[PDB]
RNA sequence: AACGCAAGUUUGAAACUCAAAGGAAUUGACGGGGGCCCGCACAAGCGGUGGAACAUGUGGUUUAAUUCGAUGAUACGCGAGGAACCUUACCAAGGCUUAAAUGCAGACUGCGAUUUGGAAACAGAUCUCAGUUUACAAGGUGCUGCAUGGUUGUCGUCAGCUCGUGCCGUGAGGUGUCAGGUUAAGUCCUAUAACGAGCGCAACCCCUGUUGUUAGUUGCCAGCGAGGAACUCUAACAAGACUGCCAGUGCAAACUGUGAGGAAGGUGGGGAUGUCAAAUCAUCACGGCCCUUACGCCUUGGGCUACACACGUGCUACAAUGGCCGGUACAGAGAGCAGCCACUGGGUGACCAGGAGCGAAUCUAUAAAGCCGGUCACAGUUCGGAUCGGAGUCUGCAACUCGACUCCGUGAAGCUGGAAUCGCUAGUAAUCGGAUAUCAGCCAUGAUCCGGUGAA
């Protein structure tokens, strides 16, 4: 670990921010909500392989805006299957809340849908040398010419750690002006656990 | 390796508008102070209104200019401006081992012309022995 | 870290929701001292961890600079001047 | 056995032991081989450490416990950026077993004040989201970072590391990446079985260094007058530095000087960082093993401050370019209802009572060094600050183990420190002061910043 965040060093340039709140030195628990919110989503809608959660915790409301990979099952028919997800997360922040779900765009340039797909084809166990070139052509059909997919130690149930590069195109990290999105998800396989990190690079912005 | 110097260019004072005064004070400040070491120096050449002006000061501050130096310890000319820096150090090192009272008091080693001119003397015996090389 | 240890701090801190017009009015002071607010440390919120902890965002360091890092909270940047 | 005076020459086995010895060439590594370069690396200069007293860290020795980890560079004022209880994970003793918290499973309904046993935890009574059985989980800062994920230090802000196609070599491999110039650079020209590309460098980002426009609130006070839109200022957009201008060298990059300019030749400083089975199973998660009348859990008291010795990191003093009583100025950034305090009264003082303003270009929080004047006129001193006794203030249930401050006593070691070693090339070193972070108080001399004076 000798590299920064690819979106840490980007955030008042390109880069934005996922929350959108302005509190005065009241982080506290509204930060408490907005970590369990996330994670509560996250863990009662994963089959929809959710990619982001807009969370706007303006006056008197929160708005909870997801990003999916399937907003099909996540609407539902007439919408009583949101109502549900709906009072539920209400309840667990007991406050004015509402929910707009987002159509996606070619879903395999997310830098995390690849890596929740690659991480449940390893858990899955079918043979963990197709995974990786599966989501890079899939992502290379179209545009963002650089994607990278290193993967962690622990690999074909072996005793010591090794790390795969597994990259092609071109990915400049030293330029902040690269629109360069990583999200780092990772499989809970029966030898450990595996680490998979995404790198997409789509194309200098301005 | 170093490519380049750039001697770090001076500003004159404003009593006897002279330009050597005012590295003799930057010698003699400690702890980065111009002000008091400025004092000093004005209570030191007034103590020395006894006997004329800073002008035998200066010549004094001459005594103590060497003219080779020893550095299998070989002599060699030191430079054209390195000789006073040398001087004012060794005057303003070895005036500080005089049992006075105050600094300015112990600063009167410019009549001395006493532990100056020793070191210039101790310099050239040293320097005109191994002069075979 | 432990659960009963950051339940510990839960649990005084439900202590400390009441007496607090019996502690506001050297002497008569027969309390259960817990009531007080000198016991009171402050964890991470989150996992629950002494040892760094800041006023504003209530949570560690290390946890601080996860989320700084993978954009979670609104206004932080990288310093530099 | 033959030859020779001898030293010795010629001929010449076996038992036993190993799965290897050996030649050529290739990549790396190394050399007290050569050549070309770089870095406060050395040479020069300044300030230190090692000498003295104090504060924390660690080793070592004792303790019922002295919680755990790193113990070269990359650990030792580190995790820990607040140990009286709490933190706390350790120790001694009182109270618990499906649990001190969290999901569940099947019943029985609509928080407070009083009283006893107590060190508390907990038991026994009044009274008016909560209380109780059964089988379930649960839990561990328990052991291995030599099973791991993630997250870092180091070489190293050094310039290196590879790939596609094509040719050479039987092959490992070689070329491109070599040779000559260029500088911070694999940054570029020249030719060359090479032609291109990727990571890295640079650029793209933040602050500072000038000018113009946009606007004057709670910046600010120049002209009239008794209220102003010129400046500082704030924060948005722009210009400005491109060796571009002028001189010489060169096919070329490119250096050596001058002129203009606020600036120079990457203006300066930062975020960026392409093997050591290296640190963490004590931020967190996790594969495997172990305990569950428990290595699990709630409490009180204690320990983490123990002390014959050592190494590391710091502060102060060893003095009169200094101390003291006095007058007189000059800031910045940051913080403030988990509070900052104007003003008045009491007290030498810390502080106490009353009481405005302010959730913030509005209100508060009073700098030192520096300047002027008098003293001391050289030594254990009018330098020094450790140690100890008495009397007070603040926080907190609690100040003995173990808080801070004030106050009246007192003046111990220390008069420039041994080989050996450390940092620094310009607003730098050195020195002085202020602020923030953990916040009931505090060990704060630690850490992160800012401002002043300012070198060789």
């Amino acid at each position: 670990g000798q590299k920064t965040n690819p979106i840490g060093n980007r955030l008042g340039i390109i880069r934005g921010w996922d929350s959108n709140w302005y509190g005065g030195n009241d982080y506290g628990d509204k930060l408490a909500e907005d970590h369990k919110i996330r994670k509560y989503i996250h863990a009662r809608l994963s089959k929809a392989s959710v990619s982001k959660v807009i969370i706007e915790r303006t006056l008197k409301l929160v708005t909870v805006t997801i990003t999916t990979a399937r907003p099909g099952i996540i609407i539902g028919k007439g919408g009583q299957e949101v109502d549900k997800l709906k009072e539920e997360l209400k309840k667990v922040t007991d406050k004015e809340v509402q929910i707009n779900i987002f159509e996606i765009k070619r879903p395999e340039l997310d830098a995390y849908l690849v890596a929740t797909s690659i991480a449940r084809q390893i858990e899955s166990r079918i043979s963990y040398r197709r995974a990786i070139k599966m989501a890079i052509a899939a992502s290379m059909r179209m545009n963002a010419e650089g994607i990278k997919v290193l993967i962690s130690g622990r690999l074909n149930g072996a005793e010591m750690a090794r790390s795969e590069g597994f990259k092609e195109g071109r990915i400049p990290l030293s330029t902040f002006r690269a629109d360069i999105d990583y999200a780092l998800a990772e499989a809970h396989t029966t030898y450990g656990r595996m680490g998979i990190k995404v790198w997409i690079m789509k194309g200098e912005v301005y | 390796r170093k490519r380049a110097a750039k001697k770090r260019p001076l500003l004159p004072d404003p009593r006897f508008n002279d330009q050597l005064v005012t590295r003799f004070v930057n010698n003699l400040m400690w702890d980065g102070k111009k002000s008091t070491a400025f004092k000093v120096f004005y209570d030191a050449i007034d103590i020395i209104e006894t006997k004329t002006s800073l002008e035998i000061w200066k010549d004094a501050l001459t005594n103590v200019m060497p003219h080779v130096e020893v550095r299998f310890q070989i002599p060699m000319q030191i430079r054209p401006d390195r000789k006073i820096s040398m001087a004012m150090k060794w005057l303003i090192l070895y005036a500080r081992r005089r049992n006075e009272k105050s600094m300015a008091q112990r600063l009167a080693s410019e009549c001395l012309a006493g532990a100056a001119v020793k070191k210039r003397m101790d310099t050239h015996k040293m320097a005109e022995a191994n002069k075979a090389f | 870290a432990k659960e009963s240890m950051k339940a510990r701090e839960v649990k005084r801190e439900k202590t400390v929701a009441k007496y607090a017009e019996k502690r506001k009015a050297e002497g008569l002071q027969r309390l259960p001292k817990n009531a007080s607010p000198v016991r009171l440390h402050n964890r991470c919120k989150l996992t629950g961890r002494p040892r760094g902890y800041i006023r504003q965002f209530g949570i560690s360091r290390v946890t601080f600079r996860e989320m700084a890092n993978n954009g979670l909270i609104p206004g932080v940047k990288k310093a530099s001047w």
